């Protein structure tokens, strides 16, 4: 059946399951290994396995199912996807595909998938004839995304405090600029959770580049939808791989009229990572990043946008500054201009355990208007004008200790009364 | 260069589905022996010592 | 027949043409890729196309057709031009040409313009006898441009304030200077909207290098006129070549005695890329910039200038400051010298939410007399003797409150009376 269905439970499910199967000592090899046996136990029972993930188009023309729990790597699981799909259907990177496969052969590599039954989440048909992503025309954000989770946690202000210092909307482009030792972590955290819980039709979409295997864990089981990550453990090729294919499967599911938040941390390694994997020009510029070591990172970081015909792509990439070194702020300011959503984040307040600190000055949405209504643009507005003129202290103590004292923001609204 | 269609699929879709596999074991096989004659005729042989 | 008459609607008209076309699926290959495999069919049907595009012009002597939709960039419809016509009328870079072209025969790449019909909505005979644009005598800005609307809107006045600041004409050389998030989109737009509006003779050409794909689609279908960008989706490579085309175009167009109102934003990031494509002299600037690196840009820039035979090209390109580094003030500081017009905005007042804040005080024009008539010029010196004795602020609120207290300049001169 379904490697998912296999792979949401443990490796103990697994031994068990492959004990029913009668082979040999499960345990020994690795749990994915141990889905790759069982599948192909369950194939020399007589019936034709099901089977879906997302394509991976290498140069020789057929593809890969990479699966969803196994972080879009390369595994015993992965569906061979012959060419003869790809002359039919064409189906481009990311699409998230579902069908009919048989066991290998011996001398063969991997299972093959011989019939598409599901083309993201939709019949065969609309996948030959549709209009594709970058040849669909990018606006602003137009629908409001409100962050207030509505029972008033603390760290809910951590979502307020963005409704309050600058609004997130689909198709926008954001950008989290912060020093290490800041709170980015637990951030982007309630943050997936508030759009969870309050935004449940928008397709949750966070993700995790080069972090603590423990990170990733905390992150897989605690928040709603796919949690696609690499860590240190593989390297800038396997990121480069995962971040394009993660990338390309949000492109797709735009194609198909749905929203998708990409929550990004850090977008820093990942350009390390692409200045890795860039061939060398014969020259570098300051701080040392090659000429072209750009051109991939401004793509993936474009892809996000507001489409007329329907979906969105929102993707909340942080940038990461205090590093010692130029590159890394040199990526930061290459990325400053690109993104017309800048959240910017404080450690100088942090040191002093002052949660959440957040730049309310250098804070601010592009084309804002489009993302709250008159009157709340108006309080926002005195608002901010009430912020400025006082200290930075003064603003993040006022902001802290007023929204501590408050549960929701139109109710901060109305006792500002 | 189209196989690709659909109606009355209680017959139609079987066949075609059918056919499509057809198609698509003779253009592995084909292209599977197509590899191995490459790797073959590229491999290099052994002369002496 | 010809692509962009193919091109000003979306793909949907282009599928439905394929389908009567009877060929593959369209909508799977990109909308252009339609249009090149529409035009292959519509040269199977036995008649030859019409085409049209600017010429590019490659180190082995043919050309490329380059289209205005595809924003003068590499695409599979770009004509091939034999470099026999580059023999007999030699025509330069940024040449509109439009004549008869034929299919790619197979193993060749794009189609062959046969006969040219069309040198820059002209005859061909003026394209050999003319002359050249480097060949000119360079002038002053002799006619004015006026800019203000008419009808008094709340963005009309950022219009009237240029016009009450330091005029605009001809053949000028403007900069703006402006840091982020200061209001520079929607001043260009609104300069753009009054200049064509107000002067519809003059050729509008919005430039835009390096910003969001979003404000790319609000440019292009918003002002009159053509409007070919290049965003971070393309490298330095293709930034420089739609600059050096489009500053070609001009040229041309200037060489053909008419007037090219070049409004790009920002120079700076062109500046950046220009740096990025230089070879390497073994020595570094004050900032990180290479020694060379700022020949071609200056060529570019001053490639603007006034005519005594006619036509006229004005630039007005954005400088941008608060970067943070040198590099991009190194920038700004060797364009404050070549450009013979400079009008600067302010930021400490944006943040204030008091727009349009430009800095009425190092705003000015050389040779402004011929800008304005004479008593009109004894006004304009009386008011800007009234604006200096006060403070920022004080004239910036003036100026504010009472223009919009006002409608059209004139009747701003006869109210202060
Ligand atoms: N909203 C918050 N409330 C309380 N503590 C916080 C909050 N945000 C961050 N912290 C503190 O930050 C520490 C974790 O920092 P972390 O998020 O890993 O750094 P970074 O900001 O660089 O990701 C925790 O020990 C926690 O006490
Ligand atoms: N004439 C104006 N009237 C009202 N708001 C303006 C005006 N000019 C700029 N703004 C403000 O500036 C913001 C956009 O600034 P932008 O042009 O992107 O900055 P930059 O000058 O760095 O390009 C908008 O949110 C808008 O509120
Ligand atoms: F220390 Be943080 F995770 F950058
Ligand atoms: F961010 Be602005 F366009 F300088
Ligand atoms: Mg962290
Ligand atoms: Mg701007």
């Amino acid at each position: 059946m379904n490697l998912t269905e296999l792979k949401n439970t443990p490796v103990s499910e697994l031994i068990t399951l492959g004990e029913n199967m009668g082979l040999e000592n499960l345990a020994r090899m690795r749990k994915q290994d141990i889905i790759f046996a069982i599948l192909k136990q369950h194939a020399k029972s007589g019936e034709d396995i099901f089977g879906d993930g997302v394509l991976e188009i290498l140069q020789d023309g057929f593809g890969f199912l990479r699966s969803a729990d196994s972080s879009y790597l390369a595994g015993p699981d992965d569906i061979y996807v012959s060419p003869s799909q790809i002359r039919r259907f064409n189906l481009r990177t990311g699409d998230t595909i579902s069908g009919k496969i048989r066991p290998p052969k011996e001398g063969e590599r991997y299972f093959a998938l011989l019939k598409v039954n599901e083309v993201n989440f939709d019949k065969p048909e609309n996948a030959r004839n549709k209009i594709l992503f970058e040849n669909l025309t990018p606006l602003h954000a137009n629908s409001r995304l409100r962050m207030e989770r509505g029972n008033g946690s603390t760290e809910d202000l951590t979502a307020r405090v963005l409704d309050l210092a600058s609004p997130i909307g689909r198709g926008q482009r954001g950008l989290i600029v912060a020093p290490p030792k800041a709170g980015k972590t637990m951030l982007l955290q309630n943050i997936a959770q508030s759009i969870a819980y309050n935004h449940p039709d928008c397709v949750l979409m966070v993700l995790l580049i080069d972090e603590r295997p423990e990170e990733v864990t905390e992150m897989q089981r605690l928040v709603k939808g796919e949690v696609v990550a690499s860590t240190f453990d593989e390297p800038a090729s396997r990121h480069v791989q995962v971040a394009e294919m993660v990338i390309e499967k949000a492109k797709r599911l735009v194609e198909h009229k749905k929203d998708v938040i990409i929550l990004l941390d850090s977008i820093t390694r990942l350009a390390r990572a692409y200045n890795t994997v860039v061939p060398a020009s014969g020259k570098v510029l300051t701080g040392g990043v090659d000429a072209n070591a750009l051109h991939r990172p401004k793509r993936f970081f474009g892809a996000a946008r507001n489409v007329e015909e329907g979906g969105s792509l929102t993707i909340i990439a942080t940038a990461l500054i205090d590093t010692g070194s130029k590159m890394d702020e040199v990526i930061y300011e290459e990325f400053k201009g690109t993104g017309n959503m800048e959240l910017h984040l404080s450690r100088k307040i942090a040191e002093k355990r002052v949660f959440p600190a957040i730049d309310y000055n250098r804070s601010g949405t592009r084309k804002e208007e489009l993302l709250t209504t008159q009157e709340e643009l108006q309080k926002m507005w005195i608002l901010r004008k009430i912020i400025h003129p006082m200290g930075e202290i003064d603003a993040m103590e006022f902001l802290i200790n007023k929204l501590a004292m408050t549960k929701t923001n139109d109710d901060f609204f109305e006792m500002m009364k | 260069r189209w196989l690709e269609l659909g109606l009355t699929d209680e017959e139609k879709q079987n066949q075609l589905e059918q056919l499509a596999e057809q198609y698509d074991e003779l253009k592995h096989e084909f292209e599977k022996k197509l590899e191995a004659k490459r790797r073959k005729i590229t491999q290099g042989d052994d002369l002496a010592p």
